[PDB]
């Protein structure tokens, strides 16, 4: 159940975690939504080679289950969003976990908030697509977060 | 008496949820995806009296498919065809619904589709990890109807 | 809308008859008692998607039994067992009801018994011979329910 | 579907027409209702030997389909009732046809009317047990019939 999020010039795809046997259909979905880059915020369970050969680069940036991303991860993520969307406009960034509903939506939400979207509007925008995202800690984290308007 | 019961149940379709009328997971009749269809397994499936059976792999809560008994039509017991294989041959949509869904909405969804069955799930917000969808059980068209006609 | 339709149908259970909602004889799915259960016949029966099939001998109007598909459980296709034989092994009560029977009475009878199916018949008074019971068709619990939920 | 009729000291059983294969169960039913004698008012389709060996005598007295019995048949029938019920009180007389609902009930009705039961009461008594008995001719015949109080 892949989820697409569109705001301003930004496009994100929050997807599931595939297996090595399902890789081809997975790549079909990515290519369908125009996914340039994948960020895995959890354990890496599948070989990226076929994904690389298809022109899709995979970044592995895990952080703690049920936890906000670290400052370094945030900076790398914002920089990544900027460069990738300036490099090939209209393209899509894929973020996925194994577990789901906490971490990847936190990243996407951060991107939206930096895009100027209000906190509550961001959380609501996400939960409209996937119900139950954002546990307590992550909620309060998106609340306390100070956007740099990047 | 019967008419009044039906009318009352009709009025109760709005307040009641799918969680109220569902069959809890542990009491659901299921079959593992590792099943080999031989004379005995197919005979057991037939004798069960179920038209559609959920297929799980690993945990019972992990439900990967729907086996319709009619799918077994031209299968030969001597071939010992894995259930995994046979489930691929037919497309039976696997629907999921949240536990607080009202019965009238559920009845509507059952009416539009060809699916008489849905997996009940809840949002699990207990920390400190990422929130996740927990499978509670299974609700069928039959359950709703039985709720109506008492 | 749905609730009002259900309530109206509930009120209409009293006026409507089984003849109104029945499947006419010629449109009923049936099987001859002379059927031999081999791989092909059993496969066809399974692929039909019917849980219970009426068994006739000679004229379609002459319905001598009810074949439940679950009755085929441990039957071996190589034995080419006559359907006649298999119907003896299981007791499935064959109910008959008259064409002017109201739907609420029918629903009551369906509710008390394990039988979801009944043969519709009328008194044929056309002379000059003795009056006789004429089989019009078949009515099921499903038909009544569908009459209720529209 | 065998039908029992009891009035005063008289007991009748209106039954179906068996086959040579079903003879044993048939005789079981007769012995159950205590049937001494059988009157076949239609074509004779089954061997009476096994029935005779079981102590049950079978009389063949056919008359026309949809028609009243002739005067001779009536006299023989009344005499038969008298002798059989005086010979072994509490026993039962079996009358059956192939077709059904016209002729056998006409005989039984005649017996009841001669037993003192009113015409309308007789017809109602019969139809309560089997709906649709007595076509037009037979009805008018039971109407015009003059009881001798035999």
């Amino acid at each position: 159940a892949p989820v697409e999020v569109t705001y301003k010039n930004m496009r994100f795809l929050i997807t599931h975690n595939p297996t090595n046997a399902t890789l081809n259909k997975f790549i079909e979905e990515l290519k369908k939504y125009g996914v340039t880059t994948i960020v895995r915020v959890c354990e890496a369970t599948y070989d990226t080679t076929l994904v690389e050969k298809e022109g899709i680069h995979v970044l592995d940036w895990p952080f703690d289950d049920g936890a906000p991303p670290s400052n370094q991860i945030v900076d790398d993520w914002l920089s990544l969003v900027k460069i990738k969307f300036r490099e090939e406009p209209g393209c899509c960034i894929a973020v996925h976990c194994v577990a789901g509903l906490g971490r990847a939506p936190v990243l996407v939400a951060l991107a939206l908030i930096e895009g100027g979207m209000k906190y509550e509007d961001a959380v609501q925008f996400i939960r409209q697509k996937r119900r139950g995202a954002f546990n307590s800690k992550q909620l309060l984290y998106l609340e306390k977060y100070r956007p740099k308007m990047r | 008496m019967e008419e009044l019961n039906i009318i009352q149940g009709a009025l109760e379709l709005r307040t009641k949820t799918v969680e109220d009328v569902m069959t809890p997971l542990r009491d659901c009749f299921m079959i593992t995806g590792e099943a080999i269809l031989d004379f005995n397994t197919m005979s057991e499936i037939m004798e069960s009296g179920y038209t559609r059976i959920p297929v799980f792999e690993g945990e019972r809560s992990n439900i990967v498919d729907l086996l319709f008994v009619k799918d077994l039509a031209f299968v030969d017991p001597d071939d010992c065809t894995p259930l995994k294989t046979i489930t691929k041959f037919y497309n039976h949509p696997l629907h999921f619904v949240f536990n607080d869904t009202k019965l009238d909405a559920m009845l509507e969804e059952f009416k539009k589709g060809k699916s008489h069955l849905a997996i009940v799930q809840r949002v699990n917000n207990e920390g400190e990890g990422d929130p996740f969808y927990e499978v509670l059980g299974i609700v069928t068209l039959e359950d709703v109807i039985e709720e109506i006609i008492k």
